[PDB]
């Protein structure tokens, strides 16, 4: 038992400090996987047992040893998608009444989008399957 | 159009009321109706538009029902949405 | 070696690039093309007011599916061409979908796009590209929009 | 078909429950009016044994077991023509509609092997989910309380793709009649709104009758904030129970605090509850919960009212009230405390701690009874 | 004749007639028909505001207050866009709907709105007084405002038809205020505090417990 307590030494060694980018794609089995790497190519390596194996099976951001290029930890999502919710900075603050009445021109479509977004229970009980996405189209 | 190319031909004629009844029974089957439907009259109001306009009308009915957060679109809501579908049909 | 399916993924060592293990389920290009298509899977019982056309399509194609000996006794050629015409999207699209649904055939409907071309071939000089995908999935049907 | 199965079941069950419905005679006539026609063979051999002799039924059977065979052999004249030029397994596809005949005509065995046959046939659920409803309805006649537990989940797993509200709101009726058929009056009130929005099938053609049914379970399941919800249900009753003089007077007397006339129609409903099928397993449990709900509604309205006031305003018989309130306080409910020789009833108020602790120690003993007995059974 | 504008006008008048006749079902059917016809034509803002106002009135009558809420904001926007004095009645109906939703606090916020400031009037003062009465849960100023703003409240048939329910709710909430300082209380004491007869207090508290 006093030795298996040293089974945080494996964690310490693995984690290290200089970890690189990665992406979780799938695993051959436990303690075995093939990853998706930023290097454009793919390499398959083992896993870091000292982790929540059930993290993100589809895709994520994992690490790799400079030489071994193997996951030793998994950081949070960090991308160049920018601060989407930039509060006032990314906030148009535009009067709903925009360039003309557009009372059914686009108002009803926006209302349907808001009903799928906020009244989720409503677009759910009825079973009407609200639309998937909004792609604006019209004269330049 | 060579006779040996098209082995057989099948056309999709515009459904009539006799055909729209089953179309309605299929389309509204997934909706939350009101006790008592009376879809026969509505299909009568449907003057054989197409095999898709019925789908929108059935879907469009839920539009008003959501607009009032109603828990079931009664024969009034489907009737109203029928005009909106035909409103686009007449444009 | 035989178990190692050609055009399939197996593990590869790094210092040696020697075989390490097989890769289970990497990809199926036809499945990807179909997913890009996003076909509206239907059901024969959900067919709207085209019962006679339903039997015609069955008698048109499906007959040499559950009974390939039907035309052998009569000595007639296998039907080749079937087309859906009439008012646009009058359920003809839905009738086609339900056909495969109740028939269990590989549905592939194309609109002549270019993204799917990346899976058929590098240049797609001729229209035989789709056949190659179908040619190994014999239980398939072909649908083409207007 | 299984759509009038309602007639069969209800009629025969009335004839068999309530001590054979007085002098059993018109029930064995009108069921036999439906038995020796429409090709019924199997479900009434012991019902003939529960009936009289009816000595010559042999020619009555032989004309029908032949008519059983004539529909059976035309399947046997269809299964070879449907396979020579196959549609979508038109052998099965013919008798996927004619198994429900053979479900009515035969027993469950000709149904269960043909429904699970055609369950692998159809690739869309719109024929699958109607087969599952057929499995539910036979699961009520033969009261297959363990076979309904499987296919209800197997039903419910199908509705989520699509909305299928005629396959959902119809489904809510089936749990509603199941949660009331056995002791679960809680979910009965669930399908109350479900019935508000449902429709009239062959079983329940009378909307007013379905409406009244959704009211007997509501007056137990919910209190009077939810009985203001039930007054919204009573505007729904001005819509439907406005045709009912009995049930309108019965529900509103509890709401209008017309306490004395409340028992008058309660005697009517409970007698009707006895002769009715499917409430007759629990008609004695209903009123003793409706008595204790009518008592404590009045008693919670005072710190303490005398015991001789409830005779002339609530129900006559002072000593009748005496023996009734003595057996319910001793039963551990109806939170008050009666005095005897100064002739008064006093109430108290306990917290929701002692009574909430009481139901916990029942379930904790019950679950530990389950797992201690289990761990002895396994591992020798 | 397919004269959809005139058809909508006639159907709205017909709906108003049966609203006056207290025949809510047929009035609602008429309103639905009018909205269906209007959906086929570009309705002028005044007329569209008229349908919004009438729909709000019918839905509020049904006691479905949030829908009439939304409908009367539609109506106020429509009328204020036209500076039509019926925006004034639209404002009153919105404030009624809010006060009925137990959100009496929002009355002060709405009144301070730019649109409200344009329409300051004795009737708006009536609405503010009603909200104030609702806020502190006291009936006496409710009678005081009913007497003070008689010209504003009772002669309006729509307002009068809900004055009763508002009176009742004010009774209820003032009673709830009054009972909190006790766990036991004498009924006559409650009566004198509210100066309503002991028998009515007893009956209404019995109803509250039943509710």
């Amino acid at each position: 038992k006093r030795e298996h307590l040293r089974a945080q030494e494996e964690v310490k060694r693995i984690q290290s400090v200089p970890l690189v980018i990665g992406q979780f794609m799938e695993m051959v089995d436990q303690n075995n996987g093939i990853v998706g790497s930023t290097t454009g190519s793919n390499y398959y390596v083992r896993i870091l047992s000292t982790i929540n194996r059930e993290l993100l099976k589809p895709s994520a951001s994992v690490a790799l040893h400079r030489h071994s290029n193997a996951l030793v930890d998994v950081l949070p999502p960090e991308a160049d998608s920018s601060i989407s919710l930039l509060s006032q900075s990314e906030k148009p603050d535009v009067s709903y009444n925009d360039i003309g009445g557009c009372d059914i021109q686009k108002q009803e479509i926006r209302e349907a989008v808001e009903l799928p977004l906020t009244h989720h229970d409503l677009y759910k009980q009825i079973g009407i399957d609200p639309p998937r996405g909004v792609l604006l189209y019209g004269p330049p | 159009l060579r006779p040996g190319r098209i082995d057989r031909k099948i056309e999709f004629p515009n459904p009539t009321e006799e055909s729209r009844f089953d179309i309605l029974k299929i389309h509204s089957r997934r909706m939350n109706l009101m006790r008592g439907i009376d879809l026969k009259k509505i299909g009568d109001k449907m003057n054989g538009a197409s095999g898709a306009e019925l789908k929108s009308v059935c879907t469009e009915a839920g539009m008003f029902a959501l607009r009032e957060r109603r828990i079931h679109v009664t024969q009034e809501d489907f009737e109203m949405a029928v005009a909106k579908v035909m409103k686009k049909d007449t444009d | 070696i035989t178990k190692l399916t050609p055009t399939t993924r197996v593990a590869l060592r790094n210092d040696s690039y020697v075989l390490h293990l097989v890769l289970p389920s990497k990809v199926d290009p036809l499945v990807n093309l179909m997913k890009v298509e996003k076909v509206p899977d239907s059901t024969y019982d959900m067919i709207g007011g085209l019962d006679q056309q339903i039997k015609e399509i069955k008698e048109v194609i499906e007959l040499p599916i559950k009974h390939p000996e039907l035309f052998e006794s009569l000595g007639i050629a296998q039907p080749k061409g079937v087309l859906l015409y009439g008012p646009p999207g009058t359920g003809k699209t839905l009738l086609a979908r339900a056909v495969a649904h109740h028939t269990d055939c590989t549905f592939i409907r194309v609109s002549g796009s270019e993204l799917v071309q990346k899976y058929i071939g590098e240049g797609s000089r001729m229209v035989r590209e789709l056949f190659v995908m179908a040619r190994e999935h014999a239980p398939s049907i072909i649908f083409m929009d207007e | 078909s299984q759509n009038e199965h309602l007639k069969l079941a209800n009629k025969i069950f009335h004839l068999t429950h309530p001590d054979v419905e007085d002098i059993e005679k018109v029930s064995l006539k009108e069921e036999v009016l439906s038995a020796i026609k429409s090709d019924f063979m199997v479900s009434l051999y012991e019902t003939l044994a529960g009936n009289g002799v009816l000595e010559l039924d042999q020619a009555l059977l032989d004309s029908m077991r032949q008519s059983i065979e004539d529909e059976l052999k035309k399947l046997d004249e269809k299964i070879a023509d449907a396979e020579e030029n196959l549609g979508e397994s038109e052998v099965r596809e013919a008798h996927l509609a004619k198994s429900l005949f053979y479900i009515r005509i035969g027993d469950k065995d000709k149904a269960l092997e043909q429904l699970k046959v055609t369950e692998t046939k159809t690739v869309a659920v719109g024929q699958k989910m109607d087969l599952v409803f057929f499995t539910l309805q036979v699961g009520l006649f033969d009261m297959d309380f363990d076979l309904i537990s499987r296919s209800i989940d197997k039903a419910k797993n199908l509705f989520e793709e699509g909305g299928d509200w005629e396959r959902k709101n119809r489904l809510k009726v089936y749990e509603g009649l199941y949660c009331m058929s056995t002791r679960d009056f809680k979910k009965a009130a669930s399908l109350f709104l479900d019935s508000i929005s449902t429709f009239t099938t062959y079983e329940l053609f009378p909307y007013d009758t379905f409406i009244f049914y959704t009211v007997l379970t509501s007056i137990i399941s919910l209190d009077r904030v939810s009985l203001k919800q039930k007054v919204v249900d009573a505007p729904e009753i001005l819509t439907v129970i406005g045709k009912i003089p009995y049930l309108s007077e019965f529900l509103n007397s509890l709401y209008d605090c017309q306490y004395k006339s409340f028992f008058s129609a309660f005697a009517g409903l409970t007698e009707q509850i006895k002769f009715d099928r499917y409430l007759h397993r629990h008609f004695r449990y209903y009123m003793r919960e409706v008595r204790t709900v009518v008592y404590s509604q009045f008693l919670e309205s005072y710190k303490s009212v005398t015991i001789e006031a409830m005779a002339k305003a609530f129900g006559v018989t002072v000593e009748f009230i005496d023996l009734e309130l003595s057996r319910f306080i001793a039963a551990g409910k109806l939170h008050c405390k009666i005095d005897k020789v100064v002739g008064v009833l006093e109430t108290n108020r306990p917290d929701a701690k002692n009574a909430l602790y009481q139901a916990t120690i029942k379930q904790g003993d019950f679950l530990l009874n389950r797992i201690q007995k289990l761990s002895r059974v396994i591992d020798l | 004749l397919d004269d959809k504008l005139l058809l909508v006008d006639i159907e709205l008048l017909e709906s108003k007639l049966h609203f006056s006749l207290r025949n809510l079902p047929k009035a609602k059917a008429a309103l639905t028909a009018a909205r269906t016809a209007a959906n086929a034509i570009y309705v002028p803002p005044a007329q569209q505001g008229t349908i919004d106002l009438q729909s709000g009135i019918l839905h509020a009558e049904e006691k479905d207050y949030k829908t009439g809420y939304s409908y009367f904001y539609e109506a106020f926007e429509a009328f204020n866009a036209l500076e039509d004095p019926r925006a004034v009645y639209s404002l009153k109906y919105m404030l009624l709907c809010k006060v009925m939703v137990n959100q009496a606090d929002d009355v002060a916020g709405i009144i301070s709105s730019k649109a409200g400031l344009q329409y300051l009037g004795p009737d708006l003062d009536a609405m503010k007084a009603i909200a104030d009465a609702y806020s502190k849960r006291s009936l006496k100023l409710f009678e005081a405002s009913l007497v003070n703003f008689k010209a504003q409240l009772q002669e309006d048939p729509i307002i009068h038809r809900h004055l009763s329910s508002l009176y009742d709710t004010l009774l209820e909430q003032n009673l709830c205020r009054l009972i909190e300082p006790f766990s036991k209380v004498e009924i006559s004491h409650i009566a004198e505090l509210i100066e309503l007869p002991v028998d009515h207090v007893e009956r209404k508290l019995s109803q509250m417990i039943l509710d």
